[PDB]
DNA sequence: TCAAGTACTTTTTCCGGTC
RNA sequence: CCAGGA
DNA sequence: AAGTACTTGA
């Protein structure tokens, strides 16, 4: 279509970075039953780990996006009731402007 | 069900029955621990299922911007403002019932106008 | 295509098909569940204290299979408790005994025990129960509809005349056992595997 | 970027719905055998049953899911302790391999060479790919449970288009390698600049003319009509 | 009233070859994708040099 | 579509064209128009070859 | 996507696997 | 004619109706399955039906 | 009383069916024989609680007088059914015999379930003399009667050796109908015999068909 | 004829089963496509005769 | 001995370029 | 093979 | 994609 573009691929670090930082509990010290309801993190389906309040989360790193410090062809999305949060700087991928 | 596991192995319960005192147990199959029964069931089968229906009800529930809103006046705290959803059991039979998440009370309501749910 | 006679009657229709159509004890079931109930006598289900109270008025295993059948299920594929659990009896002969809550009764319940290790012993009757045993119907022959297909049929007084005729529409096929059924017509049975027709009525 | 092992790994929940004895047991790069996911987890270092379930099953109220669990538990029960594991993956050949100090060598490369290799290829990151792989588990369960829908083969946001760019990328690596390995055979001769950049060059020439996407003139399966020459027939064409 | 985001247009739905057909819309659906297809075939200058 | 809420069976999101060709068809009518013509142009191309074999 | 592969992409392929018992350093493209 | 418009419009706004009458039956629950079909293939077939009624 | 009743019904049915065949063979059956009601099967073949007593409906049957007429060295037929749902060479001896010594030319054995493969046997041992087994199950419906069915009449040697007279066939060039075909087993068809095919047509009203015996 | 090494003969006879068989057959089971040098196979005289397109 | 797995087989209407 | 035509 | 033909484990 007209508006259709293909992700070029960027570097994950940057985001994976941010990530931990933004509070994500990593993998290594994941504990189930703990943190039952933690909203499991991906990013280029490797999971990277886990975060409590991914709405305050998912904000952030739109506005990091809106913004340019987050690239705007990655792509990131928040599958509430699966309880999950998969971001992708992959290249490949076929976007739209909207 | 709900299966407890051995306190020091942490490995699975097996279940023994003590032929004397006519009475069950969970053995540990790597260690020597036992310990009596809660309950006398220890399999429960279900074929017609009914836990699937309301799941991934997370409170951030109403930020799905893909949710349909309703009117529909809540049981609780008569609030007409929630989201809903059809059972999440994705199965062929599966009825076209609707769930109704409360954006207030957070109670879960149906329209099933044949049975009475609590879930 | 039905018995000449009881053509038009749609009672009789039913009738065929609730003999033909497939049923197992699985199709029935809401869920099965085992249990340790060590005294045959005294139940620690007090739901099920009144059905053992007169099942045993007007030695066994202490482990307990306990299977819910669902009501609205035993009624669309017309069927009894009585006319369930004889089944179950009759496939396990003497080396199971079975107990069940009546029609009439709220919930639908099935009490089998058997006659050193026996737990997976009875997951295994389980399956044999769900799986193995037919209740209703023939084998291969599921989803039986009822249709009232026109018929074109010379009248008393000559002419040709439509007189509708009720037909059963299997989704399966097994010729040799639907058509040794009583009550249709085995003159008129059709099949669209010609591969069975060649079989069981020549080339 | 980096050799790309195409391993695909397939976790097998055997039995249909309706038999006894549904194990879960899954197919690992150079490992005939599918290992039930139990020594797997063991191999791994995730030891005790439980510790294994909360990798899998992360609500202990989800009596329902857990259940469908009791047999792998119960398939696993022969191997106890992380090298037993090891061993008994190792045993499982590759050929086989005879040697026992060679087996148990061997499974630690497998898991952490060719099993998982996205996360990291790395040594230390058994809990990445522990979690990762009850991660999995819990999706194939949750969809024989009918809870989730089987995976849409056919979803967009499931597929990429490799442009011109990706296309190259995946030629001159092949190509660049090629070259390495004679710039190897000039070395060998070399029992004290001869570097053929013709390789490089006439490698693209070949795939770009050709359309057939690979090395070189001795092309099959190479996929032809990759490169193909621009319509000019209308702008819009 | 949950709208998050809004259609720029939704001709650009369409690629470069049905970019040209006039009233797609109302159009039987293949009698387009014949179009699609034709136009590649159809005279005209391609290039000014 | 994603200009649709979630578990909406009616007939304007699962495929309804409302809309004569005289007056035109909206982006959603258009695009499931356009699902439903390409079944056809699928059928028509594999019976092709299929149809051919029976034949010889 | 050609932009990409030049300016990044084809850096990376030259050095990954590339040093041998000799070393690959910064790509330069006429 | 512009009346045969104005009575094909409202053709399909009973039949919409219709539709919605038998969506909100089904959601309640109070929809009763054909014989040898899901509840939700029953309906299906009604929906589908009386859409293709309103179209002739 | 119960599902006792049933299995008369289809014993019946299935006899019915039996006597059918045998005056179709080409043997003499009355037609009031055939059309015997279930009430009669009952008090005749039934003990002293209306269990079917099998033993007591093995029968002998006779060419028809048109019968030798075609076929002049069409013996005489035995008919065995069995009380043991397993059939077995104890039973089977019995009957094998039984043929040779009453020189019977043919003889059909309706069982229940099975016959041993140890009786099975027994079943070339005794020619000329020829020996059937029919599941009882099978004849409780006459396929015969069927729509699809059509009317097949087996050939004499001279009618043969005019069919391919009158064609100038090879029996090659004849259409074939399988020994197995639940049609050649009901008119006891042997390699080589010829059957004449009788069908309606929308085109000629009645088609002639011919099919030779595999 | 000469010095027979035993081995290298039972090596020489195979490899001429291979050419007589893959002159007729160049597309057999046990897959060594006896590859013309330029990749391509070589044109068995099976393939000659194979379907549409040769022969027949 | 007999279900289930394995190999290996087989097709697909008619009419320029660049190599 | 690749691209196209009915 | 759907077969024959042959082989393999219970
Ligand atoms: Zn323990
Ligand atoms: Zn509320």
């Amino acid at each position: 279509s007209l508006m259709s573009c293909i992700s070029v691929g960027t570097d994950p670090m940057p985001i994976i970075t941010f990530l931990s930082e933004w509070g994500m509990e990593p993998l290594e010290d994941y504990v189930p039953h703990q943190s039952p309801d933690a909203t499991r993190v991906f990013v280029n389906g490797v999971w990277h780990g886990v975060h409590r309040n991914p709405a305050r989360l998912m904000e952030t790193l739109r506005t990091l996006r809106r913004k340019g410090d987050i690239n705007p062809e990655v792509s990131m999305i928040r599958d509430i009731r699966e309880k999950e949060l998969k971001i992708f700087t992959d290249a490949g991928r076929v976007y739209r402007p909207l | 069900t709900t299966f407890r596991f051995c306190r020091d192995c942490n490995n699975m319960l097996y279940p023994r029955e003590d032929k004397e005192n006519n009475r069950l147990l969970f053995e540990c199959r790597t260690c020597s621990y036992v310990e009596e029964a809660g309950s006398p069931l220890v399999y429960r089968h279900e074929l017609i299922t009914n836990i699937g229906e309301t799941a991934g009800v997370v409170q951030d529930i109403g930020s799905d911007p893909t949710l349909p809103r309703s009117d529909r006046e809540c049981p609780k705290c008569h609030s007409r403002e929630n989201v809903f959803f059809q059972s999440q059991q994705r199965r062929k039979d599966t009825s076209m019932v609707l769930f109704f998440v409360c954006l207030s009370c957070s109670h879960i309501f149906t329209s099933d106008q044949k049975n009475k749910r609590t879930q | 295509y039905l018995e000449p006679g009881h053509a038009a009657d749609q009672e009789q229709a039913k009738l065929i098909r609730s003999a033909i159509e497939h049923t197992t004890l699985k199709s029935v079931t809401i869920a099965s569940e085992i249990y340790y109930d060590p005294d045959p006598r005294s139940t620690v289900i007090p739901e099920d204290e009144e059905i053992i109270q007169l099942h045993f008025s007007l030695q066994q295993s202490p482990w307990l299979l306990r299977l819910e059948l669902d009501r609205a299920a035993m009624n669309d594929k017309d069927l009894t408790m009585g006319q369930v659990g004889e089944r179950i009896k009759q496939t396990f002969k003497n080396d199971l005994f079975v107990i069940w809550s009546e029609d009439n009764d709220e919930k639908l319940i099935i009490r089998c025990r058997v006659v050193a290790e026996e737990d997976h012993m009875l997951k295994k009757i389980e399956n044999t129960m769900l799986e193995n045993i037919t209740l209703r119907g023939v084998e291969n022959i599921e989803r039986v509809v009822m249709m009232k297909y026109d018929r074109k049929v010379p009248s008393p007084t000559g002419e040709y005349v439509k007189e509708p005729e009720w037909v059963l529409e299997t989704d399966g096929v097994n010729l040799s056992e639907v058509m040794t059924v009583p009550g249709i017509d085995p003159t008129r049975i059709y099949t669209n595997s010609f591969i069975d027709i060649m079989e069981v009525l020549g080339i | 970027k980096g050799s790309r092992f195409i391993s695909t790994l397939q976790v097998k929940l055997y039995g249909r719905e309706g038999s006894s004895a549904r194990t879960i047991k899954a197919t690992l790069p150079y490992i005939k055998q599918d290992i039930p996911i139990v020594i797997i987890f063991r191999a791994l270092g995730i030891i005790p049953d439980g510790e294994i379930l909360e990798h899998i099953c992360y609500d202990v109220n989800d009596w329902q899911m857990l259940e469908m669990l009791k047999p792998c538990v119960e398939d696993g029960f022969v191997i106890q302790d992380r090298e037993t594991a090891l061993d008994f993956i190792g045993r499982r050949g590759t050929a086989l391999g005879i040697k026992k100090e060679k087996r148990i060598q061997y499974a630690k490369d497998i898991l952490q060479k060719e099993f998982l290799p996205h996360i990291t290829q790395l040594e230390g990151f058994e809990s990445r790919k522990a979690f990762f792989l009850g991660y999995m588990i819990n999706r194939l369960l949750l969809c024989a449970l009918d809870r989730k829908d089987q995976d849409d083969r056919d979803h967009f946001g499931k597929k990429r288009l490799d442009l011109a760019g990706p296309l190259l990328a995946q030629l001159f690596k092949t190509l660049f390698k090629k070259l390495t390995k004679d710039i190897f055979r000039y070395m060998q001769r070399t029992v004290e600049l001869a570097i053929n950049a013709k390789t490089i060059t006439s490698g693209l020439k070949y795939a770009l003319a050709t359309g057939n996407w690979g090395e070189q003139k001795k092309a099959m399966s190479s996929r032809a009509g990759v490169s193909q020459v621009l319509n000019r027939y209308t702008y819009s064409s | 009233t949950t709208f998050t985001h809004c259609e720029i247009h939704p001709s650009m739905i369409l690629g470069v070859a049905a970019s040209i057909i006039p009233f797609p819309d109302h159009n039987q659906s293949p009698r387009n994708t014949y179009q699609s297809a034709m136009g590649k075939q159809a005279m005209g200058v391609f290039l000014t040099n | 579509l994603p200009h649709f809420s979630k578990d909406d069976y009616s007939p304007e999101s699962k495929g309804f064209v409302e809309n004569s060709y005289l007056r035109g068809l909206t982006p959603q009518e258009f695009f499931f128009h356009a699902m439903g013509g390409r079944e056809g142009l699928i059928d028509t191309a594999v019976k092709t070859a299929e149809t051919g074999y029976i034949q010889r | 996507s050609f932009n990409q592969f030049v300016d990044y992409t084809l850096q990376d392929i030259i050095c990954e696997d590339s040093t041998l018992i000799i070393s690959f350093g910064k790509i330069y493209v006429t | 004619d512009g009346p045969t418009m104005r009575e094909i419009t409202e053709t399909i706004a009973e039949a919409k109706k219709k539709v919605l009458d038998v969506t909100k039956e089904a959601q309640a629950n109070l929809l009763t399955a054909k014989h040898g079909m899901t509840l939700r293939e029953s309906f299906e077939d009604n929906v589908v039906r009386f859409l293709n009624e309103a179209r002739d | 009383d119960q599902e006792n009743e049933r299995n008369i019904s289809r014993l019946w049915r299935a006899f019915r069916t039996v006597k059918e065949m045998v005056k179709d063979r080409g043997y003499f059956i009355t037609q009031e024989e055939v059309e015997l009601p279930l009430e009669d099967f009952k008090a005749k073949y039934c003990d002293s609680m209306g269990r079917p007593q099998r033993k007591m409906m093995s029968f002998q049957a006779n060419p028809t007088e048109e019968s030798i007429s075609k076929f002049p060295d069409m013996g005489s037929l035995w008919v065995e059914f069995c009380d043991e749902p397993s059939v077995g060479v104890k039973t089977m001896k019995t009957f094998v015999i039984h043929i040779q010594e009453k020189n019977f030319q043919t003889g059909i054995f309706v069982y229940q379930n099975n016959i041993t493969p140890s009786a099975m046997k027994l079943v070339p041992s005794i020619p000329p003399a020829t020996i059937e087994t029919f599941n009882e199950a099978a004849l409780v419906v006459n396929i015969t009667h069927h729509e699809l069915v059509p009317k097949h009449i087996r050939l004499s040697s001279d009618e043969k050796r005019e069919l391919l007279k009158r064609y100038r066939l090879k029996e090659s060039q004849l259409p074939r109908i399988q020994r197995a075909d639940p049609v050649a087993l009901y008119l006891g068809l042997k390699r080589g015999e010829v059957v004449k095919i009788i069908r309606k047509s929308e085109t000629s009203g009645r088609y002639a068909s011919y099919r030779i015996c595999m | 004829h000469n010095g027979a090494p035993h081995h290298a003969i039972e090596e020489a006879e195979s490899l001429l089963q291979f050419h007589v068989a893959t002159y007729m057959d160049n597309d057999i089971a046990g897959q060594p496509q006896a590859l013309q040098k330029s990749g391509r196979p070589v044109k068995s005289i099976r393939a000659r005769l194979k379907g549409k397109e040769g022969r027949i």
